[PDB]
Order: structure tokens, then C-alpha cells, then sequence
RNA sequence: GCCCGUCGCUAGUACCGAUUGAAUGGCUUAGUGAGGCCUCAGGAUCUGGGA
RNA sequence: GGACUUUUACUUUGAAAAAAUUAGAGUGUUCAAAGCAGGCGUAUUGCUCGAAUAUAUUAGCAUGGAAUAAUAGAAUAGGACG
RNA sequence: UAUCUGGUUGAUCCUGCCAGUAGUCAUAUGCUUGUCUCAAAGAUUAAGCCAUGCAUGUCUAAGUAUAAGCAAUUUAUACAGUGAAACUGCGAAUGGCUCAUUAAAUCAGUUAUCGUUUAUUUGAUAGUUCCUUUACUACAUGGUAUAACUGUGGUAAUUCUAGAGCUAAUACAUGCUUAAAAUCUCGACCCUUUGGAAGAGAUGUAUUUAUUAGAUAAAAAAUCAAUGUCUUCGGACUCUUUGAUGAUUCAUAAUAACUUUUCGAAUCGCAUGGCCUUGUGCUGGCGAUGGUUCAUUCAAAUUUCUGCCCUAUCAACUUUCGAUGGUAGGAUAGUGGCCUACCAUGGUUUCAACGGGUAACGGGGAAUAAGGGUUCGAUUCCGGAGAGGGAGCCUGAGAAACGGCUACCA
């Protein structure tokens, strides 16, 4: 309908931000970026309705405009900047650091991480290809480029990206029994080593996988992210470590922990 | 279709850029390209051992297959190099709890590589629009003859 | 203008179907070039989302590739006496993708006759060298060195005028040109 | 173009509009809870018309299929917080029966009255709007 | 009060589809144009007024005219346009060449002149220095991750020929 | 006792009906055809063949 | 990786899947329709639970079943294996 | 949350409808009306018509300031603060509103691009630009023509504008530059071998064409033409380099050329430091704007499978002037009868085509509570369409735009 869409009324914005029906109309409109849209945490959402650090969205421009906030390393300064799952967000001030890995819910948490860890990231890469001149690059979940990585690097491995400078430190393969965390879908949250693919030429492989409680289920091969070995993530997870109980599960927890 | 002729049009029949130079001299006159469709359908040997030129021929022209796979049964063979098949299909209503008998005509491109006639079970595959109708591309013959052979004369 | 949508047309069943929607740009076409020959002439048409393309007009020489020798020279266009879609682009000579052209013999006789030093139809140290170490390979091909004798050559339009505003080809061999050679006659 | 406020209605009336074996039973409790409304009983007979569906619907799964668990332990113990369902009947076949007048035994206004305080529900009534 | 239009001939009044870069509109707004009543370039009774520009002068003066004068009121801004306004070589420097417009502040008479522009400055020359120097820099930069790269690939070989002459 | 139809009064509805009756809306033949676009020209003026 | 595969219906489990609505959990908006809040302290420089679940049916995808109901098979053998 | 009752008879049991009863995010109207919270609302009829006002404008240290503007102090005799106006850039293609059209259309779920365009955001990305290549090309940086303005004017009348005189750039228009290397073609010469050579040109990216590489289905041999590297000069060639998809003529590269030749920074702001042969030399900090190609993101455009209300007092329909297919072209961002040539005779239908109706936008949904159903959805979210009716088009990444233009009709 004529050109680009720049509103974004909220009712329809996705649900995983977690915004109130009433107070307002519009929820703000992720800009163009590293993640798409609908997955994807503005940084409207986290200075204000995570972080509670600003009332106002007219706070929150007045705290971005200070450079007090930085992503992935770089100091951004665009209310709505689409921040996006393993992105690492920094306030220098308030020395605290931050990393963008989901809940069980299939949330955003706020999750906090040593500066030691704030030094890298980690990329699934989504396609691999030959660039003008010869040079082979690789392309990952959030978009970077990357020129001349490692041969052995294929489609679906992740990558531990250095941060400060561009490069790649590593790769992690897509074999049977490798740590995983689900990035979509209901099973959106989960983590489980991974069992098997079901193949399926030309149209969507099956990725069966299994936790630490000896639980299964099954995502699309896209919506499947490697993190490192059995036992062994290669960023910290969020409490929960992914597991997902029971409403009864949960209920008993809830009410385990009852007494002041 | 086609048969016979090959060079019948008014304009020179060939498969783009693949060149023979006339200076090395040849024993098979014109050098001929193939693929593979994929999804494991059998290239068929008149495809490679042909001299027809069909540029929607999924296995010797610019097509590819790609989407959806569908089997239906060929209920008229008269436009040259396409065909209708009929899809045969069945569908269901709640209120009454029972189906109701439904069928939807397919067109689709017939490469001279197959030799197909009415009563056959042809599998299609999908490709890239084709002509006003077509989307659908032969591909593989489950059928044969439908016994044919098998009514000939008396004792 | 010209629109491309299918929404006009009858339906496969035979069925009229109704206006919806007004015609949109992003579904419009423009008119033919009709390119003809000489002296260049050629307008740019700004196409969807920025982008341009060449629309010739009016052209005279373009660049023809000798396939089977490996080479390419820029000729004049003498111009068309054959096209497979219709018959009125040859009485009116004009330039389009499959026109059957002739172009001008001279920049590819210059060029085989100094590579191969053995001249069409009918002193150097390492020249001699290089001659003698070609042929039994210059060898030509009947049909074609007979073009050279009348100055002109049949070749094939291979580009688009009207998209790219370059009149390109290839001169015809082998078959191919068996072929055109035989309309060209038994319609002659 | 805003979010739609969602509202219900809390109340149901009875289909027979003039049935007096109904309009007497209806207007005991009238007098004996110091209401003012048919509606006052209206409503309770709707709260109650969905809890008996609600129980209802989870009889008819399996002991202990899991909704069945979560679902029906958690209206129960809802239903116990309040003082309708008592403490040994507490396994829901007794939610599905229950009664018009457990429910309203535990309004403020009776309570009130029930201990001390008030003595007649009317007087009761007039002191909890009068803050 | 319709203007004239000098190309049309005629000389009447005829109206015309106008656009941008042409007498007699100026449009509102990017790719508008608008019809419009234009006269023609003939002379008739009919004009108000005909607009008329001394070529040359006659065997007299013509009062408010030739006996007065007015002056430019914008002097060369562009570095070299002063120095054509003055004929100056590039050796002369601008800086002082540049006009300059005085106004009294009441008891205080200021001087301003423009902003030359074009002209070559130390500030100018350091940012050609410097992206001349970041081509260069750059490129052997990116020389040397494609040699490393083949030294990847060239110890990966060697990888895969001490194993295919192990086993 | 019941009860059928023509005939007569009031009121209502629909039907047939000269008027080759009327009206609105959607498509459309043939004829005429604005305008922008594309194109063969043109060349007030104004440059270095071009605008 | 090669070489080939009689067709279907039905059923199962799962994936892919907007929110709001609906069913429904948690939480004393004073109640309630709602809302998605809120709750604990050192109430002087903070601690903390949430923001579930279900449904989502025809068609398409994916997995298990082999009863019921169809299709096809070797009889002028142009049958089957090697 | 599985209920009925009144009325045919003298009375009776039925069939059967009328009436009662109950709800309605269901509208109107009548009467009556105190408090809290909540809060729909010119859809239905007339996508009928509209007085006036408002609803789209916009500036950072960082494109353009000689306001004959304001301000003065504060280092500023080029400029330097602040800033009207105007140029330039960007936006006005979002939003908001309505439901007229629309019945295989749209829409929903499910697909496809190996079928394309894509401003912007994000990440990558450029040593090649000149020239018969010693008396040399502005790079210490090349060209004017214009607004605002000054001033002369025209009309009853508008966001009308004319003649004259100025002056800017990230507007317009031009136009230099940088290492080493390797490979190709030519070849002055010398010498006959088995044969080699000084030095001459060409090789950025993009455009167009033609050509070749892009292997791999397990292993080996001979010969013909050209021609590679290493000679223990009969001869050997040993190790020989390979990306992605189910699938490609894919990504990428190589050869011969082609082009009214695309891009390859003449831009701006803060800082002013290092280095010695003391040239105002040579270096050099942070980050703005830009820029080609690729990727990403926001998109778009088409597209697969299945699903629509009433209707036979609609049975055959489709090619007038494309209906269904084949070939070639043209056109398009691109597939395609989209359009044009040639050729053929196809395509749909009782499993209801084709035609008609709809007081028909589709969907999420709403009402009604045993279950199965029935009725509704102009309308808070998604999709589509429109801006009195039609068509045409300029700008632009994006519109067939209407708070844009153009014509016709009202
Ligand atoms: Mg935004
Ligand atoms: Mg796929
Ligand atoms: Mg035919
Ligand atoms: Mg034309
Ligand atoms: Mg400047
Ligand atoms: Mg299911
Ligand atoms: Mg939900
Ligand atoms: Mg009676
Ligand atoms: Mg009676
Ligand atoms: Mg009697
Ligand atoms: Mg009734
Ligand atoms: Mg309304
Ligand atoms: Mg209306
Ligand atoms: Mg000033
Ligand atoms: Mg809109
Ligand atoms: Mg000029
Ligand atoms: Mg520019
Ligand atoms: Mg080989
Ligand atoms: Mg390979
Ligand atoms: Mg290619
Ligand atoms: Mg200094
Ligand atoms: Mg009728
Ligand atoms: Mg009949
Ligand atoms: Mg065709
Ligand atoms: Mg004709
Ligand atoms: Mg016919
Ligand atoms: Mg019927
Ligand atoms: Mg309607
Ligand atoms: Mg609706
Ligand atoms: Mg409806
Ligand atoms: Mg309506
Ligand atoms: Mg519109
Ligand atoms: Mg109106
Ligand atoms: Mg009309
Ligand atoms: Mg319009
Ligand atoms: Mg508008």
C-alpha cells in the first residue's frame, strides 16, 4: 500500500515485549537493522519497560543522547534500535553489562554478564558465499559480514565473534549432540544438545532435541542455534538454564517458597 | 510433443550458450546439456539421448522444480507439449459429517522426454509460471500404457 | 499506459472478470524502441527504483564476436534480411534480439590475415613463427570464407537494443548458419 | 484505534418470569440477606451456573489428567478461601453441588452481622456505606 | 497583467503547460506543473507595459537614467571569481582583495566582509593527506588477511597430506 | 341444522393492458475524440556537435 | 554415494504458527466490570515472584499405525528371480 | 447450560401453525433518572453536497549567511556568536477516514523467487582515473548561472509573476591522483637450435556480447593438434588445485572486445601535535556527510495448494478486437498472451461451468448456551480498495498519489 510502513500499533506489536493493552496506542516501531522486527528488543523497550531506568520515552532519548548506552560495543543512539538475541548491551556508567538471551517464556530477560564476558559474541551463521574477487565471507544471524573465515565453517555453526575488532575466534559444528538453544517457535527458550536432523530435501529439516532432565522436542533446523557441548555453553544462561516445567511444576515451586 | 522436424520453427532451435565449434571436428554433430531435477526424479535417458529442445523441459531446458508435488491423472493430451491432468482429490463437510467427490484440472508442460496419454498417473512438479496457466512441469510417469497392448486380435 | 497485470484477460474458464483496483506503475509497460539503423541515437528511460535503461533508436555499429576464433571486432551494421517474429523489422530494417544481420567483413579479414597471414578466399621474424606455428588449424569453413569475398557477413542479433542500447551479436557458423542460409534462399 | 475495553455482564435472569414457587424462594433470601435486588440473586445463581459448568466439564476428564489436577485443585482452594466450601468436602463433586445461600453467607454485609456488631442485616447494610 | 513568454510567437494570449526552468512559474513543489495563461511575445495595444532595455545610447541623456548611478550590491565571494574581478594571479592571496562593507553601530562603525570559498587551506590539505592516506593504508591492510588467508589454506593442505600419508 | 355459486355495496392487494410507455444503474457497437506519455520533426536563444 | 520405488482414504503424535477476543492460572482494582499488576524490608541510597496454560479443527508440512474402504498385479505370459 | 404454556371440539386423542416465554457488542422510540467506575457514537438512507478554521512540515560542532538583521566582547581584516529570508538535503507513498466497487476476486491458512525491485538501518567493500609515456596535464583544489536581496513594473482578483542589477555550495557542470608484482599480446635484433631476446603496449570497477573454468559415478591405456614445468637430452611429468543447493548455464573467476562510459571524495566540524636538511616543508587525532558493489534490515511485486452467500424461471460457456498452447521478439524490476508477429485448435463444464442476484469488502471475530447447529461481522487488530466519477502522468527508493499535477464529465 504505496510505500514502507513506519507505525506500529500496539495490539500489534509481539507479544514477548510484554506491553500494556491501555496507556497509549502505538508501541514503537523497530527501526530497520541487525534483527528483524518481530524478534527483536528496541531499545525504547529495555532502558524503560525492562531496566525501568526512564518513565518517560522522551526519557529514554534524553539517556540515549549521552551515549550511555552502547550495543554490541558501538554507542547507538536510536530510541527504537532493533536489539536482537546474543546482542550485548553496555552501561559504561552504572558499570553494568547485559546480554540478550531468552527466558523460558520465550522473553527477553534481563540477564547480567561480567565485563569479561561482555569482550565477545556469539553468530549463527546463515549463509556462507563466495564475494566479488574470490573472497569467501560469511554472513551471520545478525548480519554481520565477515571475510575469510575458516573453510571448515558451514551453514548452521556458530561463531564466537570478537567484538572490539570484527574478526572470528571460533566455531562450533553442527553434530549430533551439541548444546543448543531454541530461538523461535513455542519450543522458543529452551536449550538440549541436540539428538538427530531429520533431513528432508527441499523443504525444512527437522532438529530433534533433548535436555538436562531428559526431555524432547522438535524445532525446524531454523530455529535451532548451536551454543557449545552438553554441560559446556560458551555464554552464561539465564536462571532457568532453559528447562521449562510443568504449570503444576511451577505452581509447586511458587508455592514452595512461601513462607516470609 | 514435437516429433520429427526439430529445426521447424523460423527461428534456428538451439540450447542457449552451449556452443559446437565447427573448426574441431566432431562424431555426435551437436553437443547437448542435462541436469538432474533433483528430489531424486530419474533424469530419463530420451531426455539425454534426444535432439529435441523444449527450453521448459525440467532436465534439458531453463526450468527448475521447485515447491509442490502432485500426482494427478491426465485427462487430455491434445495441446502440443502440455497437457491436463486432472487432480483427483476429496473433501470434507461438518455439518453433515460425510465428503463430497471434488476434482481441479492442472495444465502442465509435457517434455518431449516423456511420452505420455490419457489415462495415465503423471507426477508434476512445480516451476516458475510457464504460459498463462501452467505452473506445473511433468517430471515422472507412474503409469505406462494402462494395458493396451494387452487387446489385440482373436486366437 | 500499458498495463501487464493478468486482471484484464479472461479467466482459463472463459469467465469476464470485473474491474478491481485502478491500473498501479508497478505493474506498467512502455512502447518498442524499434531501433533502426545508423548514426547513433539513443535515450535513457528511468525504470523502477532509480535504474536506468538504454533505449536505442538508431544505431550503426556494434560489437560481433567470431565465436569459434575467439575473437571480437566492433563493424558497421549493413543490416538484417532475416527475423523469426516478423517480417516488417527486415523490410524496415530494424535492430532487434534474433535479427539476422549482415556487418562488414573488414575488421575480422584485418585481423584473421594478420593472426593467420594466409588472406580470405580466392616478412616478420617471429611472425613467420607464429604462422607456421598456426594452421592445419586455419582451415576456416566453406560457407563462411565465401562471405569475406562480398565485404559482408551474416551474424545474429544476441542483445537487447531496446533494454541495454548496444546492437551485439555473433557472427553465424555451422549449422546455424546452414540454417539461415537455407530460408535466406528458399525465400529469395 | 485503541485497545477495546472488555467488559462482561455479571448476571442472569430467570427464564419463567412469573413462577411463584421461584418468587418466594427468591424473596426469603431477599429478607434474610438484606438485599435490595432480584439482581442480587440473579447474579449469585450466574456465579455459581459457571462454577457447576466449570466442575462439570472436569468430572468428565480422567482422575488425574492434568487440567483436571491444576484446574480443579485451584477453583477449589479458591472456593475454600472464601468460607463456601468446606474444609472436608473439598474434591469438587461437592463444588458441583454447593448452594445459592453458601455463597451469600459470606457476603460483608452478613458477616457483619453474624458476629454482633449489627443486629438485623438492614442495620448492617446502612453501616458499610456509611464508611 | 499576464507576462509575456519569449519563444511563443503570437500575439495574443494562449495558455501553456508549464514546468521548472521556465519563465512566467515556479512550482510549488518537486515534478508539479501547472497550465497556465501566458501572453504572446508580439507587441500589441494591448500590453500595460512594454518592458525595454537600453542597448545603446542616444545623442542625449535621459534624466533618472543615464545621469544616475547604483552599484552592485554583492561583491565576489568564490576565491577565484575574486581573483578574476581583480586579475591576480594564485601568488597574489585573496585575503585582503575580498570587499569589505562598513555600518555605523550608532558611536561604533563596524566592518564585515564574506567568506571566501575554494580557497585552499592547511585544513583542506590535511584531509587529501589523510584519505589519500587511508586508500593506501587500507590496501595493503588488505593485502596482507588475504595472504594470511592463503597461508590458512596453504598449512590446511599440508594438513591434508601429512594425514593422506599417514593412514 | 349446515351449506355452494352467479348477482349487488364498501375497502385493500396483486395481475393483464394501447402508450414499440417511462426511470435509474452496469456493460457495449460504430462515429467523433481531450490530455499526458513515447516518437518523426521544429529551432525563439545560448553555448560548446550539444542543450 | 549409486541403483529403484503401484496409487489413496482414515487415524495418531508433532512441527509451523499474531495480538486483542474466548476458556483459564496468579494477584484483595475497598468490591466488582476491569487492569497486569504487584510483593517484601534496613520504608536513609533495596530485596523480589510475575507478566502462565488451553483452544487454535479444513488444507499443506512431519512421524507412528496397517483394522476398515478403495487402487494396481501374471492368462495369446510381452510374467518372476540369476 | 437437555422444561415449555394459551387457541380448532359438545367432550377426546392427533396433525399443525398463530400467540405467549427468554437473550442479543441490536437499532430505534416512549416514559423515568441520584452516586462510582467504564465509554461506544452520521456505518445502515445519500462513496449525497459542503461555508470557515485547522489537519506536513523540517537544522546538527558538522552543506550554503556581506540580512544595508540582532548582539557585542574578545584573539580573530577572509569567515568564525545568534539568526529572518532563500538555496540544498530529507519528508509529504506513514498516519487518519470510509466500505462504493469486488463472488475465484479479495481474504485466510499453507507455499514459491533456480522469477524480481528495493530509499533507509546494520556489516562489509575501491593504491589502477592523464597520455606516442624528456622539454607536460590547475591538486596549494578548475567553470558560471541563480534564489533570497536591491531596484523598476503589470492585474479587480490567488501561495500570479515580468524586465533589469548582484552573490554562495555537499545545488549545477567539470576534472588531476598512488606501491610492488605477475601474466598476456606484439617485436628491434641473432641463428638455425631444442630454439631467446632486449623493450613496446595492454590488464581498476561498472556496462554489453561471445567464449572457457566452476571437477568428483570405482579404475586404466594409445594416437592427432596445439604447449606447459623440471633434464642425469634415451626422456619423464612425480605430489598435483578445488565452494554452495534436493536441483542450475549458481556463487566466483578467466579470454576477445564493447560503452554519447557508471562509480573511483575538488565536501564539512572539533581539535592543533609531532618530526629536520627551518621549506610556513613533510607528516598527523577524533567523526560528519558522501560513495560503487555485496550482505542485512524495513519492504514490495508476483506466486503454489485448499476453502466463499442465494440462484437452472441461468446449460453450455470461451477466440468482437487472445479464448487455450508452441516459436521468436518486444515490453517489464522481473516470470507470463502482458503485448505483437507466425502457427496450431485448444481451454471450462451436472464433481454445476458460463450467466444473474447480493440492502457482499475479506479475516481475527460477535450473538444464541445439552450436543449437533443457526444468525451476524460498515465498525478499536491484520489484509484489500477508494478519495465526486473516469483516464492520464510528473516527482521519487517507493504513488498510477488526489490535503500532487493534466484532460474530459458531473
Ligand atoms: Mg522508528
Ligand atoms: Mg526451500
Ligand atoms: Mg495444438
Ligand atoms: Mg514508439
Ligand atoms: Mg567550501
Ligand atoms: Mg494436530
Ligand atoms: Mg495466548
Ligand atoms: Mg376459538
Ligand atoms: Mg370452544
Ligand atoms: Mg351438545
Ligand atoms: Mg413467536
Ligand atoms: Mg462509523
Ligand atoms: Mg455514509
Ligand atoms: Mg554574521
Ligand atoms: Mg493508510
Ligand atoms: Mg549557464
Ligand atoms: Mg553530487
Ligand atoms: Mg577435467
Ligand atoms: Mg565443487
Ligand atoms: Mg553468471
Ligand atoms: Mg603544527
Ligand atoms: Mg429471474
Ligand atoms: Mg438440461
Ligand atoms: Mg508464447
Ligand atoms: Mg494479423
Ligand atoms: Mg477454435
Ligand atoms: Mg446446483
Ligand atoms: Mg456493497
Ligand atoms: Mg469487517
Ligand atoms: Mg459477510
Ligand atoms: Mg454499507
Ligand atoms: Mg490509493
Ligand atoms: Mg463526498
Ligand atoms: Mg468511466
Ligand atoms: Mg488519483
Ligand atoms: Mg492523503
Amino acid at each position: 500500500a504505496r510505500g514502507p510502513k513506519k507505525h506500529l500499533k500496539r495490539l500489534a506489536a509481539p507479544h514477548h515485549w510484554l506491553l500494556d493493552k491501555l496507556s497509549g496506542c502505538y508501541a514503537p516501531r523497530p527501526s530497520a537493522g541487525p534483527h528483524k522486527l518481530r524478534e527483536s528488543l528496541p531499545l525504547i523497550v529495555f532502558l524503560r519497560n525492562r531496566l525501568k531506568y526512564a518513565l518517560n520515552g522522551r526519557e529514554v532519548k534524553a539517556i540515549l543522547m549521552q551515549r550511555h548506552v552502547k550495543v554490541d560495543g558501538k554507542v547507538r543512539t536510536d530510541t527504537t534500535y532493533p536489539a536482537g538475541f546474543m546482542d550485548v548491551i553496555t552501561l559504561d556508567a552504572t558499570n553494568e553489562n547485559f546480554r540478550l538471551v531468552y527466558d523460558v517464556k520465550g522473553r527477553f530477560a534481563v540477564h547480567r554478564i561480567t565485563d569479561e564476558e561482555a569482550s565477545y559474541k556469539l553468530g549463527k551463521v546463515k549463509k556462507v558465499q563466495l564475494g566479488k574477487k574470490g573472497v569467501p565471507y560469511v554472513v551471520t544471524h545478525d548480519g554481520r559480514t565477515i571475510r575469510y573465515p575458516d573453510p571448515n565453517i558451514k551453514v548452521n555453526d556458530t561463531v564466537k565473534i570478537d567484538l572490539a575488532s570484527g574478526k572470528i575466534t571460533d566455531f562450533i559444528k553442527f553434530d549430533a549432540g551439541k548444546l543448543v538453544y531454541v530461538t523461535g517457535g513455542r519450543n522458543l527458550g529452551r536449550i538440549g544438545t541436540i539428538v538427530h536432523k531429520e533431513r528432508h530435501d527441499g523443504g525444512f529439516d527437522l532438529v530433534h532435541i533433548k535436555d538436562s532432565l531428559d526431555n524432547t522436542f522438535v524445532t525446524r533446523l531454523n530455529n535451532v542455534f548451536v551454543i557449545g557441548e552438553q554441560g559446556k555453553p560458551y555464554i552464561s544462561l539465564p536462571k532457568g538454564k532453559g528447562i521449562k516445567l510443568s504449570i503444576a511444576e511451577e505452581r509447586d515451586r511458587r508455592r514452595a517458597q512461601q513462607g516470609l | 510433443s514435437t516429433e520429427l522436424t526439430v529445426q521447424s520453427e523460423r527461428a534456428f532451435q538451439k540450447q542457449p550458450h552451449i556452443f559446437n565449434n565447427p573448426k574441431v571436428k566432431t562424431s555426435k554433430r551437436t553437443k547437448r546439456w542435462y541436469k538432474n531435477a533433483g528430489l531424486g526424479f530419474k533424469t530419463p535417458k530420451t531426455a539425454i539421448e534426444g535432439s529435441y529442445i523444449d527450453k521448459k523441459c525440467p532436465f534439458t531446458g531453463l526450468v527448475s522444480i521447485r515447491g509442490k508435488i502432485l500426482t494427478g491423472t491426465v485427462v487430455s493430451t491434445k495441446m502440443h507439449r502440455t497437457i491436463v491432468i486432472r487432480r483427483a482429490y476429496l473433501h470434507y463437510i461438518p455439518k453433515y459429517n460425510r465428503y463430497e467427490k471434488r476434482h481441479k484440472n492442472v495444465p502442465v508442460h509435457v517434455s518431449p522426454a516423456f511420452r505420455v496419454q490419457v489415462g495415465d498417473i503423471v507426477t508434476v512438479g512445480q516451476c516458475r509460471p510457464i504460459s498463462k496457466t501452467v505452473r506445473f512441469n511433468v517430471v515422472k510417469v507412474s503409469a505406462a500404457a494402462a494395458k493396451a497392448n494387452k487387446q489385440f486380435a482373436k486366437f | 499506459g500499458i498495463s501487464r497485470d493478468s486482471r484484464h484477460k479472461r479467466s482459463a474458464t472463459g469467465a469476464k472478470r470485473a474491474q478491481f483496483r485502478k491500473k498501479r506503475k508497478f505493474e506498467l509497460g512502455r512502447q518498442p524502441a524499434n531501433t533502426k539503423i545508423g548514426a547513433k541515437r539513443i535515450h535513457s528511460v528511468r525504470t523502477r527504483g532509480g535504474n536506468k535503461k538504454y533505449r536505442a533508436l538508431r544505431i550503426e555499429t556494434g560489437n560481433f564476436s567470431w565465436a569459434s576464433e575467439g575473437i571480437s571486432k566492433k563493424t558497421r551494421i549493413a543490416g538484417v534480411v532475416y527475423h523469426p517474429s516478423n517480417n516488417e523489422l527486415v523490410r524496415t530494417n530494424t535492430l532487434t534480439k534474433a535479427a539476422i544481420v549482415q556487418i562488414d567483413a573488414t575488421p575480422f579479414r584485418q585481423w584473421f590475415e594478420a593472426h593467420y597471414g594466409q588472406t580470405l578466399g580466392k616478412k616478420s621474424k617471429n611472425a613467420e613463427r607464429k604462422w607456421a606455428a598456426r594452421a592445419a588449424s586455419a582451415k576456416i569453413e566453406s560457407s563462411v570464407e565465401s562471405q569475406f569475398s562480398a565485404g559482408r557477413l551474416y551474424a545474429c542479433i544476441s542483445s537487447r537494443p531496446g533494454q541495454s542500447g548496444r546492437c551485439d551479436g555473433y557472427i553465424l557458423e555451422g549449422e546455424e548458419l546452414a540454417f539461415y542460409l537455407r530460408r535466406l534462399t528458399a525465400k529469395k | 484505534p485503541r485497545a477495546p475495553r472488555t467488559y462482561s455482564k455479571t448476571y442472569s435472569t430467570p427464564k419463567r418470569p412469573y413462577e411463584s414457587s421461584r418468587l418466594d424462594a427468591e424473596l426469603k433470601l431477599a429478607g434474610e440477606f438484606g438485599l435490595k435486588n432480584k439482581k442480587e440473586i440473579y447474579r449469585i445463581s450466574f456465579q455459581l451456573s459457571k462454577i457447576r459448568r466449570a466442575a462439570r466439564d472436569l468430572l468428565t476428564r480422567d482422575e488425574k489428567d492434568p487440567k483436571r489436577l491444576f484446574e480443579g485443585n485451584a477453583l477449589i482452594r479458591r472456593l475454600v478461601r472464601v468460607g463456601v466450601l468446606s474444609e472436608d468436602k473439598k474434591k469438587l463433586d461437592y463444588v458441583l453441588a454447593l448452594k445459592v445461600e453458601d455463597f451469600l453467607e459470606r457476603r460483608l454485609q452478613t458477616q457483619v452481622y453474624k458476629l454482633g456488631l449489627a443486629k438485623s442485616v438492614h442495620h448492617a447494610r446502612v453501616l458499610i456505606t456509611q464508611r | 497583467g499576464f507576462p509575456m513568454k519569449q519563444g511563443v510567437l503570437l500575439p495574443t494570449r494562449i495558455k501553456l503547460l508549464l514546468t521548472k526552468n521556465v519563465s512566467c512559474y515556479r512550482p510549488r513543489r518537486d515534478g508539479e506543473r501547472k497550465r497556465k495563461s501566458v501572453r504572446g511575445a508580439i507587441v500589441g495595444p494591448d500590453l500595460a507595459v512594454l518592458a525595454l532595455v537600453i542597448v545603446k545610447k542616444g545623442e542625449q541623456e535621459l534624466e533618472g537614467l543615464t545621469d544616475t548611478t547604483v552599484p552592485k550590491r554583492l561583491g565576489p565571494k568564490r576565491a577565484n571569481n575574486i581573483r578574476k574581478f581583480f586579475g591576480l594571479s594564485k601568488e597574489d592571496d585573496v585575503r585582503d582583495f575580498v570587499i569589505r562593507r562598513e555600518v555605523t553601530k550608532g558611536e561604533k562603525t563596524y566592518t564585515k566582509a564574506p567568506k571566501i570559498q575554494r580557497l585552499v587551506t592547511p585544513q583542506r590539505l590535511q584531509r587529501k593527506r589523510h584519505q589519500r592516506a587511508l586508500k593506501v593504508r587500507n590496501a595493503q591492510a588488505q593485502r596482507e588477511a588475504a595472504a594470511e588467508y592463503a597461508q590458512l589454506l596453504a598449512k590446511r593442505l599440508s594438513e591434508r597430506k601429512a594425514e593422506k600419508a599417514e593412514i
